[PDB]
């Protein structure tokens, strides 16, 4: 129905401009955190490409 | 009978309602296509023979 229509598109809208931080923490701030604790480790990190 | 016991397949009427619960449709509306097919077919709980 037509209306059924108008409301998917308005809610897949405010999807794509949802005000979340995350995808930018990941990014920026994310890797830096990790660099800092692994080093202290009990069990050093082991890694494949 | 004996082809009950032998045969691997079943019939499971649930998969008719399951699918005809996501139709979407007007709550005004004095027909519903959905809730018709379901009122003719209505074979649960019996033998299948």
């Amino acid at each position: 129905t037509q209306s059924l229509v108008s409301s998917m598109r308005g809610t897949l809208d405010k999807l794509k401009l949802i005000k979340s931080m995350t995808p930018m923490y990941l990014q920026q701030l994310a890797p830096v955190e990790l660099a800092v604790i692994a080093p202290m480790l009990p069990f050093p990190p082991f890694q494949v490409p | 009978v004996l082809l009950q016991r032998i045969s691997p397949l079943q019939i499971d009427p649930t998969i008719i309602s399951n699918t005809m619960s996501t139709v979407s449709e007007s709550t005004t509306q004095t027909l519903s296509p959905a809730s018709s097919i379901l009122g003719k077919l209505r074979p649960s709980n019996s033998d299948f023979s």
